């Protein structure tokens, strides 16, 4: 018996009839299953609403749409989500909707004639002027640019607030008037009860008498007087807050609905003052969703939050109102006798050590004077539980500023159950402007839990910013070098056909280059042909004696690779001069050196060489030491470049003939350090602009505030696409990619969805006629499905030849997008138009953190977008999640601060110059650290060295305390020997690590855990604990399979961790040795390994050989 | 001056104690000082 | 004095800014006993 | 390899229709949960779960905030519990749910299941028109005499 | 173009005054820096 | 204080006192022109403004240095909330001064205080506080501290600093009537010293550590002889949740609520 029909519904304000659904579901309870024959059901109601019913419940009520009710909502939700574009692909939206069919099938109930369906029988210009209205809807609530000219959306991040918190559009447009930074609590509450989710919410006269007693009762003010509606909406959520008790149905009715409104509403507001940036009312807005969903005030205790307490002793704690803080210090003991309750004095002591809290550090580097680098350490000191902590722990990162009123950086933190108990580095750069304020705050507060704050001022007393850098040279306008100012007949016979003119930044450097002697740092961006600076520089040690040695030194091995297949046509077919690439066999470097005019190398490569720089003749005698990409000086294996400049500078100031040093570099902002490190003159240090480029760069970067990974990474996918048809329509793309497995996912998305237009094979611009040929050559099977629809891909785990002829069809034009990897930046003989780079992160599994990209990788994947004759411009879009938005703005645009990391990286250079001789005493380490990059570097950006002043005091006290770690470290290790505290002296140790290049933490590990009774089983976990293999990869999904290998290989492992680079190369030189099959991402890291496996072992030979034991020698 | 000499850990830590007893002394002359700035103050209006 | 009429005419048509935004979010208008204190005050008077 | 979605419109069916699924999918290892929490909850319980049981709105919030992104080529089945609800004002949310689903089968072109239940009511085969039900193989219109 | 209908004469003279003593390093005159008043009345403006 | 819906009209009157931060006057007059020179950050000045109260009179301690090669002009660097609660005519801070190793590079230049409305005059419980302050505390310099006032004319904040004399230090220290018109009370105790705004340099603020700055409704929980930590953080409003806890923290229990409720699903939720 459904007694009345009549609901209180607060959404309508008003008692309205029962729905469909609940009459329906209603009338289904009548009759049992079991017991009955016939059910009952009486349906009481008004006589006028009889009719309703009897359609109902007699197949005879139709089902309409209500579509046009919330159609701005639903369109903006399919706007937000990328499904629908513009105007076009929204009428196709709106066609699969049930109001399409209800259109077409009832004209006359929807608003349209039979003259309009006889005018348009698909019905498409109706769904155009729905579409037109709701966009109009859209537009005017600033949801969405729609331009009426070409019927394009853009979606605002007012859009995307108003579509993940269903808020309506009249309800942005509410929050986009009323929002101030300068918003107080309680215009908070005025700015929440204006939604236009309480447009129907009146109040009743009722209940007014009971909304005074609220509202003499409710601690945050009301400006509104009680008989105006938002001055209810206001009360009733501070009544449901305060837990005060009400009594009219339709009051409590009215309050269950402004809270679970609420709720979203609130976030909304917080979503939306948050990427505004005001810091204030993100705090009040954050603790007001927090307060509507925990419902307690935040001056409650935060013990409220667990609700298995005792509400009793809760109030005992907030009637003694010390500071919560106050519990942490205290005993199980002093807790229940601080509260007079002793029972409960273990469980409030639990309850206070669950509570979410952490621990901040900050370790603040100055970049340049307006960025700072914040390597925030967070860390947890509550004790995890999944009963009250869930899977995660959601918090906020803000750091705002002295006034705490422009948020400078917010980001979002995943406290992973897993991951509980140990530090999270969170690296970010902050903007410093020039009143240069006395602190930064970073608050991390909880996204879920009241009073869960910590507050860490980043204080910037002892702040020394680096020296606002000189402005870049300029291009003067020189008229365009024609290759005869060149010399030599020979010289332009290989840049004859090639280019008649020089690109501008040639045209300047020449002069210098080519026609003096100086050193020459150039720094201009990746794109402008400074290869060809290195080759003037070549031409001109050619002329000066044809016996001459250039050493280029590039700190990539494919870069080096790229430049050998370069400068072997050019400089061996063309000039008949030995070109020579030097590989790492100490061996035949010697033989390649003393045989070579031009020597190819990487830094390690040459450093192993240059280490005994006073035996070896070849390595003292060069004429020319060009070094390609020093800007990789502040990056990893960047030390070891730093290092072998440095020797390179140090063995030309002693060996009766200077070796000039052409350095080539991406845009500097620190170019004058360079310059002074390298010996460049102020007038031979052509340090360019980013904007100088040959080919301009437009380049865009686009925000994706999606904190978890996969979900930007897939969010990605469709805005790749899109980027491709607004930028770069018919001209060659280069999408770069996380990761090895994103990449064929990738190249298929693209596919997917222009396959979804009817734009499908529109990335071949040749025909299936030609691709068989290069199609019948590969592996990878679905690199066949992607290459014939037009999009390669290309990775590690594709073998060269698949590399090289992906290459090959993309260089000729034959497809339009290759799809790259990250690590493939480097490696890469093509260049496009667009280069879109997807998600500047990758999952490093050592730390289980998403890595940024560093910008050097980014630097070279924007230099991509470079086709000098072919294109106009290169355009280079950025997809980067939007924490990392301004970390792009600045880094890409202004030219780049390098800083050395030579002092983490010290060990190995200094024990390799203390074998040689170099370094005698502590004295000479001091003196040979002037050498470096980091001495110049610390007297112009000093914090970043954790110094206090550019004095010769802090400076020679920071360089002594350096050398006197860094040779404790190693007379620790018995690398080397200090006698009278001031000499020191090469030990075995030493000169085994510095012969064949081993790091000295794996000797002192080698020497440590060697005894005269090991063995090949126990050997290879000796060679896997190296410290050269902590640089492995441990991608995500690699511990199973490897799991799966710890299950099979001739060796089991005693406590086997697979987050452990270790054991994964333990793991892996057992698959090796035992032949197995291998994945080819793990056969990509074990051929990783044993480049630098056979080192390792005769390292093991020559420690086991000067401890005199034979049996492990021979078992090496 | 130019080139930084090395100083050994104890002649640096005792080059910085004897910079903070320098400056723990300067902060002592300063409020002695101060205390003649204030019995200056003190003793115009009595 | 003339100083002494443009900073009270400055701050009385800042409080009356201020006092009028406020009355706007109350819905109703500014009334007289509002705005009495600022009376014989601004150089355009807020008596007019 | 594989996720379903049941669609209910009220949420007390959903948390009965949970331990319905639950008793009856014992035997196979499925997990059923509902759909509640904050956004990273919902991206948690999706990927813990198999039998996903939600309302039209809290599904829709998903998928406009994007938590079931990762895991959209894994939902293979939506059943759309009591489709009589495009009636209803929350008609527009199971029209957004299901046109977005059609088109991402349209677009993307791996097929979804979608079974709508509803109640025998009229323009039935304007709701199976809605969800690309064939009318000979996929409409089953039962009246009040069944 | 004045007289402005907001300002009397008297705070012509006042926000002119201000306006005088807010420009840049308007009173230095070390580097040689001098200000110069103008005032005039255009002879004869409405006759010709 | 009415105390019921008195501090309703207050905290409404106070959200609103961010628009008196632009409109800011400096009473530019009878200043001596042989002492210091005060500069006073327009950020700190801005926040002490927006967490004040237009009648209860908040206090912050000055603290400040000097400038490189001008040792007359003062450069406050920072203002220190402390436990403070005020009356409209006085402010009743802690006996201990603010004690922090960010206050030992700079040096107390006095206190600024809110002023419900402006006199021409220093206060008599101004010059009584600033002279016990100082009879307390030798690390006060009478030549160099100063009492900034803040009164709030209409719709602006006109803001004067002022010194003791040796008059007036020895006459507040010996004073003890508190009411608004004391004994031998002359304006040769005091002096107005120049102090002037700056965009040039920015302050900052220092709060109490375990609790916060404002005790004007928690009153019993403030004692004279009180010591309190300091924190490098940004004060909270006059009428913030944390500093009234009164008004959220006496509400009875939710106790059989919720069981006539409504049945609402939050279907998004």
């Amino acid at each position: 018996i459904i007694k009345g029909t009549q609901v209180y519904s607060p959404e309508k304000g008003r008692w309205t009839e029962l729905g469909a659904l609940d009459i329906l579901q209603m009338l289904g309870r009548a009759g049992r299953p079991q017991y009955d024959t016939k059910g009952e059901g009486i349906l009481i109601t008004s006589h006028g609403e009889l009719q309703y019913y009897l359609s109902l419940l007699n197949q005879q009520l139709p089902i309409e749409s209500q579509m046009v009710s919330k159609l701005p909502d639903m369109l903006n939700a399919e706007i937000v989500l990328g499904n629908v574009q513009n105007a076009k692909d929204a009428v196709n939206w709106l066609g699969y909707a049930y109001l399409y069919i209800r259109m077409l099938r009832s004209p006359t109930l929807y608003g349209i004639s039979h003259d309009d369906l006889k005018g348009d029988p698909l019905l498409d210009q109706r769904r155009l002027d729905l579409v037109h209205t709701a966009a109009l809807m859209l537009d005017k609530n600033n949801l969405v640019k729609y331009d009426k000219k070409t019927g394009n959306f853009q979606v605002t991040e007012l859009g995307r607030i108003a579509s993940h918190y269903y808020i309506t559009n009249d309800t942005v447009q509410t929050y986009n008037q009323l929002l101030k930074p300068t918003l107080s609590e309680i215009e908070l509450f005025r700015v929440f009860s204006l939604s236009s989710e309480f447009k129907n919410i009146t109040v009743r006269e009722e209940e007014k008498l009971e909304l005074q007693k609220l509202l003499e009762r409710v601690p945050i003010p009301v400006k509104e007087s009680i008989e105006e509606p938002s001055a209810k909406i206001n009360v009733l959520l501070q009544a449901f807050i305060s837990q005060l008790k009400l009594e009219g149905f339709a009051l409590m009715a009215d309050m269950v609905y402004v809270t679970q409104s609420a709720g979203r509403l609130m976030r909304a507001i917080f979503e939306i003052v948050l990427n505004r940036g005001w810091a204030q009312l993100t705090d009040k807005t954050l603790n007001l969703c927090k307060m509507i969903d925990k419902r307690m005030w935040q001056s409650m205790c935060p013990l409220r939050q667990f609700r298995k307490l005792p509400e009793e002793v809760v109030k005992k704690i907030e009637k003694k109102n010390f500071p919560f803080e106050r519990l942490y210090d205290l005993n199980h003991n002093e807790i229940g006798e601080l509260i007079r309750m002793p029972k409960m004095g273990k469980t409030i002591h639990k309850y206070v050590h669950l509570f979410p809290k952490l621990e901040l550090s900050v370790h603040l580097q100055p970049i340049t004077r307006s960025t700072l680098k914040v390597e925030l350490t967070i860390t947890p000191d509550f004790q995890w539980d999944e009963k009250v902590h869930g899977s995660s722990e959601a918090f906020w990162i803000l750091v705002e500023d002295v006034d705490s009123e422009v948020i400078l950086h917010h980001e979002y933190f995943l406290l992973k159950a897993k991951y509980a108990q140990d530090e999270h580095l969170i690296t970010f750069f902050v903007p410093v402007f020039e009143p240069l304020p006395p602190q930064y705050f970073i608050r991390v507060v909880s996204d879920r839990w009241l009073s869960c704050e910590t507050q860490l001022p980043v204080s910037f007393r002892h702040l020394i910013l680096p020296e606002k850098y000189p402005p870049p040279t300029e291009l003067l306008d020189l008229q365009p070098l024609p290759v005869s100012a060149l010399r030599n007949s020979a010289f332009e016979s290989l840049y004859q056909d090639k280019f008649p003119f020089f690109n501008p930044i040639q045209t300047q450097v020449f002069n210098t280059v080519y026609n003096s002697d100086d050193n020459v740092f150039v720094g201009a961006p990746t794109g402008s042909g400074k290869t060809i600076c290195a080759e003037f520089a070549i031409l001109r040690m050619l002329l000066q004696s044809s016996e001459g040695r250039c050493v280029y030194i590039t700190p990539m091995e494919a870069l080096a690779e790229q430049v050998y297949m370069d400068w072997y046509e050019k400089f061996q077919d063309r000039l008949n001069k030995k070109v020579v690439l030097l590989t790492g066999e100490t061996s035949t470097d010697l033989k390649l050196l003393g045989k070579g005019n031009i020597i190819i190398s990487t830094p390690e490569k040459w450093d192993i060489l240059s280490r005994r720089w006073k035996q070896r003749k070849n390595v003292q005698n060069i004429n020319l030491f060009v070094v390609d990409e020093v800007h990789l000086i502040g990056g990893e294996n960047g030390p070891v470049l730093e290092v072998i400049c440095s020797r390179m500078r140090y063995i030309s100031s002693q060996i009766e003939r200077p070796i000039r040093i052409v350095a080539l570099s991406s845009s500097l902002s620190n170019a004058k350090d360079v310059a002074h490190w390298l010996g460049c003159s102020a007038t031979s240090t052509f340090n360019f602009h980013p904007n100088v480029r040959p080919v301009p760069l437009e380049l865009h970067i686009q925000g994706f505030n999606i904190s978890h990974t996969q979900t930007r990474l897939l969010s990605m996918a469709k805005p790749v696409y899109h980027a491709i048809t607004k930028h770069s329509p018919k001209k060659p793309v280069i999408v770069f990619v996380p990761s090895r497995k994103q990449t064929r996912l990738t190249a298929i998305d693209i596919l997917t969805t222009c396959a979804a237009d009817i734009q499908r094979q529109r990335f071949l611009h040749c025909t299936e006629k030609d691709l068989i040929p290069y199609l019948e050559k590969l592996s990878d099977s679905t690199l066949k499905e992607t290459l014939l629809n037009g999009v390669g891909y290309l990775h590690e785990g594709l073998s060269p030849m698949e590399r090289r002829l992906v290459e090959q069809l993309f260089s000729s034009g034959a497809i339009q997008v290759v799809v790259a990897s990250r690590s493939l930046c480097w490696g890469m003989n093509v260049a496009a138009h667009l280069v879109i780079i997807m998600d500047t992160q990758y999952y490093n599994g050592k730390i289980h953190a998403y890595v940024d990209y560093p910008i050097y990788d980014v630097l070279q994947m924007v230099g991509h977008a470079n086709r000098p004759l072919q294109d106009d411009e290169g355009r280079c879009v950025i997809m980067c999640q939007g924490s990392k938005k301004d970390f792009f703005k600045k880094f890409l645009y202004e030219p780049l601060p390098v800083e050395s990391h030579l002092d983490h990286c010290m060990h190995d250079h200094f024990n390799a110059e203390i074998v040689t001789k170099t370094i005698e005493n502590k004295q000479d380490a001091v003196d040979y650290l002037t050498w470096t990059f980091l001495y110049r570097r610390m007297t112009q950006n000093p914090n970043y060295y954790n110094l206090q002043g550019i004095s010769h005091r802090h400076l020679s006290d920071h360089l002594s305390e350096l050398v006197e770690q860094t040779l404790s470290d190693l007379e620790q290790s018995k690398c080397i020997s200090i006698e009278d505290e001031m000499d020191v002296a090469p030990l075995n140790l030493g000169m085994i690590a510095a012969y064949y290049y081993i790091n000295y933490t794996t000797i002192e590990l080698f020497s440590m855990s060697l005894n005269a009774k090991t063995k090949v089983r126990g050997l290879i976990e000796i060679i896997s604990n190296a410290a050269e293999y902590e640089n492995i990869p441990i991608r995500h999904h690699e511990d199973n399979l490897l799991r799966q290998l710890a299950q099979k290989v001739p060796h089991k492992l005693n406590n086997p961790k697979f987050n452990d680079p270790h054991v994964k190369t333990n793991l892996l030189l057992q698959a090796h040795l035992s032949r197995m099959q291998l994945s080819a991402e793990l056969q990509s890291d074990t051929e990783e390994i044993l480049s630098k496996a056979i080192r390792l072992i005769q390292a093991c030979v020559d420690v086991l050989s000067s401890n005199g034991w034979l049996s492990p020698a021979l078992a090496a | 001056e130019a080139k930084p000499k090395f100083l050994s850990k104890a002649e640096r830590e005792a080059e910085a104690l004897k910079r903070r007893q320098q400056e723990v002394e300067e902060r002592q002359r300063m409020l002695e000082e101060e205390r003649k700035k204030r019995k200056q103050f003190q003793d115009l209006g009595r | 004095p003339w100083e002494s009429e443009f900073i009270d005419s400055q701050r009385v048509w800042a409080e009356y800014a201020l006092k009028r935004q406020e009355a706007i979010a109350q819905n109703r208008r500014l009334t007289l006993e509002d705005l009495e204190d600022s009376w014989d005050r601004g150089i355009p008077r807020i008596n007019t | 390899d594989f996720k379903i979605i049941y669609i209910a419109p009220m949420r007390s069916l959903v948390q009965e229709m949970v331990g319905s699924f639950g008793k009856r999918l014992a035997t196979y290892g499925i997990t059923v949960a509902e759909l509640t929490g904050d956004h990273q909850l919902c991206k948690e319980e999706i990927s813990a779960t198999q039998i996903i049981v939600c309302t039209p709105e809290k599904w829709d919030i998903i998928t406009r905030k994007g938590g079931e992104r990762t895991y959209t080529q894994l939902v293979r089945l939506i059943i759309l519990d009591e489709i009589h609800l495009l009636h209803d004002d929350r008609g527009p949310v199971l029209e957004a749910l299901v046109a977005r689903a059609i088109r991402n089968i349209e677009m993307t072109q791996e097929d979804v299941r979608l079974i709508g239940l509803s109640a025998t009511l009229p323009n039935y085969e304007d709701v199976a028109t809605f969800l690309r039900v064939d009318p000979a193989k996929g409409l089953f219109y039962f009246d009040n005499s069944f | 173009i004045k007289p402005a209908d907001t300002e009397p004469p008297p705070l012509l003279v006042y926000k002119w005054c201000q306006g005088i003593n807010n420009l840049q390093d308007v009173w230095e005159t070390s580097e040689g820096e001098c200000n110069v008043m103008l005032e005039s009345r255009f002879e004869k403006m409405y006759e010709k | 204080f009415s105390s019921k819906t008195e501090w309703r009209v207050r905290a409404i009157s106070a959200a609103n006192l961010h628009l008196r931060t632009n409109h800011i006057y400096v009473s530019s007059d009878d200043i001596k022109e042989t002492g210091y020179t005060y500069i006073l950050p327009k950020n700190v000045l801005k926040k002490f403004i927006c967490i004040s109260d237009l009648r209860a009179q908040i206090a912050g301690y000055l603290y400040g240095v000097s400038p490189p090669d001008n040792p007359q002009v003062k450069e406050i660097r920072c203002i220190v909330m402390v436990p403070q609660w005020g009356t409209h005519q006085t402010v009743h801070l802690p006996g201990q001064l603010p004690q922090h190793e960010y206050l030992k590079e700079m040096e107390p230049l006095g206190w600024i205080h809110t002023q419900p409305n402006e006199s021409p005059q220093l206060s008599p419980q101004d010059v009584t506080t600033h002279a016990k302050i100082m009879a307390d505390n030798p690390s006060w310099d009478g030549e160099k501290t100063i009492i900034i006032t803040c009164s709030f004319t209409p719709g602006s904040c006109t803001l004067t600093a002022y010194k003791l004399t040796p008059s007036g230090y020895e006459w507040g220290r010996q004073n003890t009537d508190k009411g608004n018109n004391p004994k031998g009370y002359l304006p040769s105790h005091y002096e107005r010293v120049q102090m002037l705004l700056s965009d040039r340099f920015l302050g900052f603020f220092m709060v109490p550590a375990q609790s916060s700055w404002n005790y004007n409704f928690m009153g019993v929980r403030h004692d004279p002889n009180m010591k309190y930590e300091l924190q490098l953080a940004n004060p909270k409003e006059f009428y913030h949740e944390v500093h009234r806890p009164s008004h959220f923290l006496n509400f009875a229990l939710l106790q059989e609520g919720e069981v006539y409720s409504a049945d609402r699903e939050d279907l998004y939720a």
